[PDB]
């Protein structure tokens, strides 16, 4: 959706319109961190 | 006649037009009026020195000038202050509780208290504790005994208690106070009791107030474990109200009429004898009754004389008056379908049978009586 | 006769006459454009030796204006934030209250715009409804010269995912009114009379605005079926459903403003909503069949073209006993998945997900 290439039509409308990035204390939030960093400057904050 | 007509035209447009000069100048007077500050005279410091609080700020001392009436001043009374003028400049007498004024003040154009059957022993009820202590006071004074305070109604949550309060409400709709027993919630940790204490006085004023409260249970409560800021502050508000309504000083002619769904959890301090006199259950209606009542609810009906109202009350038990306008509702829009001028009985027993199934559901139908 | 000289009077007297307010107007609406003093009405009905009013300010002070030398009571009820002059300390001009911090916008949407084609399945229900709200809100009129007054509490009852929220809405949007939607599993305050004080000024903000659609969830949650254990006798709870109970006939006169109840098990009412007066439509809202299962889901994906010629034909075989909301997972489901399966086979693990 950030590189926004096929959410208009191809497929419909608006990408899936969330995730829920969950598991037991690990890699939670690393894969968040990783994909803050392949994207643009729209950067995420980690509230608790 | 075209210089008489053209007149006829010109000055009606006006009349209770043309009224704007005033307004404007009372405005205006609005404008350069001095708004003169609100206290309550305390006590009279001396014959021409007289201890007033500010409704807010310090009690100050003022003074009539020449003739202001000291004599009528009371501790307590009202008077308009300035903190210029030095002095009083007139006086005034009181508050009447506004915002339970007109929820009071507002009732509905009910019908009459006969319109509704099988309460009749009720109807007496509520005559022989508000009519009679006042039109014959004779009598009970030959008995030599005091008018009885309050009566109680509960039971099932459908009964008429709402149309009895509309229509004893109904009937002076000049000196008859409604209370809802929620409004007295508010953002302020005052005007809780303030204003319990203001319509008190307002029914110390008019002799002859019938007050209607409803949810005493929405104040009651049985005992507050580990209770809460809000918890304790309906227990103060409960005690200030028994100790304004029996307390040491009682009120006359002020009759209460309350009712509730949960009798139980009522507090047993309320309910003993001498604040609560009489307690009366208003049960489930009879067969004959709703039989009345279908036949009140379907009196603006287009029906022929073809309904079978032995078989509404045979298949329709345990259900109020309330469950009878639904079935009355039911063959009207049945009557709607198909484009039907007038109500067949088929029509009420397809409503019937519909409102049979819809009550199935539900359990509990009524908490038991005490 | 006598004409010309009588209008050469009333029309000078009428425009001078109005010209004068217009200055007044000015010099009370500057005022009036700056009030700074909160209108805690404490009447008094002072008939003059007509009425007169108490003005708790602002900054804490009382003002006696006397007999409201500006606004008629008829119309300046008692409350608060009603127009006071910060210099004359008279009252200046009604203006709208404070609505309950929490009701002054609980969830209320402005204006919904889903509408009634996307919903479907139960259409004898909703179009039932449809006459006994829309209706009475489009052609209200209509009832008023019939002499019948419509009825306003329909409570909708049946399993989740049934299209109840969507139904209400879709209603709300057709009649073009307000729509206010009340969080009903979470009006149980530990404040007192605070559920209470949250259903009356959201009655007071459907009143205010529009003959509105209230659209109160949860209606098991709101009411017991009285079923009273020490465990939970439904004590402080039967505060506000009663609350609602003398809110309902509020607003029977010119019959607007109607309440939808959206519930699971009608069953777990007492006999008191259940009333004619009261909620009196209650429309059932049952899981729907194959059919409409695959053309609830053949709606949702109406706006997604990525597999041509799919009947759904075994989806509604699949389909066994699911919601609308399970139908739209399932169809969304596939929304997510196919990329780059996706014909009659990229719905049935929606629902396994789940669970
Ligand atoms: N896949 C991984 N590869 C490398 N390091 C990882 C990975 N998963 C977790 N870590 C390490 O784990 C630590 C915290 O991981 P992460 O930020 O994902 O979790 P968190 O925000 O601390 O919370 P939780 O553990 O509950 O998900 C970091 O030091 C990170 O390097
Ligand atoms: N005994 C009765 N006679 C006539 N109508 C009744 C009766 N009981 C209930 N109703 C119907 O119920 C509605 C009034 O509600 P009500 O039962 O008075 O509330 P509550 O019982 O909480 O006071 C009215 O529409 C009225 O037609
Ligand atoms: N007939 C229908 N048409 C379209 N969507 C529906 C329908 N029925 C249910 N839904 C879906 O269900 C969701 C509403 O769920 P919810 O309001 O919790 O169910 P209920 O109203 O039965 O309690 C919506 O997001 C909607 O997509």
């Amino acid at each position: 959706p950030l590189l926004h290439p096929e959410r208009f039509v191809n497929l419909g409308i608006e990408p899936p319109k969330g995730v829920l990035l969950f598991g037991p204390p690990g890699t939670g939030k690393t894969l968040c961190a990783r994909a803050v960093a392949n994207r643009t400057d729209a950067c995420f904050i980690r509230v608790i | 006649k075209e210089i008489d007509g053209r007149l006829k035209e010109l000055r009606e447009q006006l009349k209770e037009l043309t009224k704007q000069y005033e307004k404007s100048e009372n405005d205006l007077k609005a404008l350069q009026s001095v708004g003169q500050i609100v206290g309550e005279v305390l006590k009279q410091l001396t014959e021409e020195k007289f201890i007033v609080k500010a409704t807010n700020g310090p009690r100050y001392v003022v003074g009539c000038r020449r003739q202001l009436d000291k004599s009528k001043l009371k501790p307590g009374t009202r008077v308009a202050l300035d903190m210029t003028t030095l002095t009083i400049m007139r006086y005034l007498p009181r508050e009447v509780d506004p915002l339970v004024y007109n929820m009071s003040h507002e009732d509905p154009g009910n019908v009459s208290y006969s319109e509704i059957g099988g309460l009749s022993e009720q109807i007496r009820e509520l005559r022989e504790v508000i009519e009679l202590p006042l039109t014959n006071p004779e009598l009970f004074q030959r008995v030599g005994i005091i008018p009885p305070k309050g009566c109680l109604l509960y039971g099932p949550p459908g009964t008429g208690k709402t149309l009895l309060a509309r229509a004893v409400a109904s009937q002076l709709d000049c000196n008859f106070l409604k209370v809802v027993s929620s409004s007295i919630v508010d953002k302020y940790i005052g005007e809780s009791a303030r204003l319990i204490r203001e319509m008190f006085n307002y029914a110390r004023d008019h002799q002859p107030c019938i007050i209607f409260m409803d949810e005493i249970d929405a104040i009651g409560g049985r005992r507050f474990s580990e209770g809460t800021s809000a918890d304790r502050e309906i227990q103060r508000t409960l005690m200030e109200l028994l100790n304004q309504m029996d307390g040491f000083d009682t009120l006359h002619r002020v009759k209460m009429i309350m009712a509730t769904n949960r009798p139980d959890t009522l507090d047993p301090a309320l309910l003993r004898p001498g604040r609560l006199d009489r307690k009366i259950h208003i049960d489930l209606p009879n067969e004959q009754a709703r039989l009345d009542i279908l036949k009140i609810h379907a009196g603006p009906i287009t029906k022929h004389g073809e309904i079978d109202y032995e078989a509404i009350v045979k298949l329709s038990d345990g259900f109020n008056g309330a469950d009878l306008r639904n079935v009355c509702t039911e063959a009207g829009m049945f009557a709607i379908r198909a484009d039907h001028d007038f109500v067949v009985q088929e029509d009420f027993m397809k409503a019937v049978r519909k409102v049979a199934d819809s009550k199935k559901l539900e359990s509990k139908l009524d908490y038991k009586p005490v | 006769k006598i004409m010309k000289s009588e209008v050469l009077r009333v029309t000078h007297e009428l425009q001078a006459m109005k010209d004068k307010i217009k200055e007044n107007s000015e010099k009370i609406k500057v005022n009036k454009t700056l009030p700074y003093l909160v209108s805690n009405v404490i009447e008094l009905l002072d008939v003059d030796p007509g009425k007169c009013a108490v003005i708790k300010t602002s900054t804490r002070q009382t003002y006696f204006l006397p007999v409201i030398g500006l606004v008629d009571a008829e119309k300046l009820k008692p409350g608060d934030l009603v127009g006071v002059n910060k210099d004359s300390y008279l009252i200046l001009e009604t203006l709208p209250t404070e609505y309950d911090s929490r009701v002054k916008a609980m969830e209320v949407d402005e204006r919904p715009t889903e509408q009634y084609s996307d919903i479907g399945g139960l259409d004898k229900q909703i179009q039932e409804l449809v006459e006994a709200i829309v209706l009475p809100m489009n052609h209200k009129e209509k009832f008023e010269n019939l002499g019948i007054q419509p009825p306003k509490g329909v409570l909708m009852y049946g399993p989740p995912g049934t299209g109840k929220t969507l139904l209400a809405r879709a209603c709300a949007a057709q009649t073009k009114a307000t729509f206010l939607k009340l969080a009903g599993p979470q009006l149980v305050q530990m404040f007192i009379g605070d559920g209470a004080k949250l259903v009356r000024d959201a009655f007071a903000l459907a009143k205010e605005k529009a003959p509105s659609i209230i659209f109160i969830d949860e209606l098991d949650a709101i009411g017991t079926k009285r079923f009273d254990s020490e465990k939970a006798g439904d004590r402080e709870v039967q505060r506000t459903m009663l609350e609602l109970l003398n809110q309902l006939d509020g607003f029977q006169p010119n019959t607007q403003v109607k309440v939808i109840a959206a519930t699971n098990r009608v069953d777990i009412l007492d006999p008191a909503l259940l009333r004619s007066g009261r909620l009196d439509r209650k429309i059932e809202f049952p899981m729907p069949n194959e059919e409409a299962r695959a053309r609830i889901m053949q709606i949702h994906s109406r706006k997604m073209n990525v597999s041509p010629d799919v009947n759904y034909e075994e989806l509604a075989r699949c389909t066994d006993d699911f919601n609308g909301a399970q139908c739209k997972a399932v169809c969304v489901e596939a929304g997510m998945i196919a990329l780059r399966e996706l014909t009659h086979e990229d719905y049935m693990e929606g629902i396994l997900e789940v669970q």
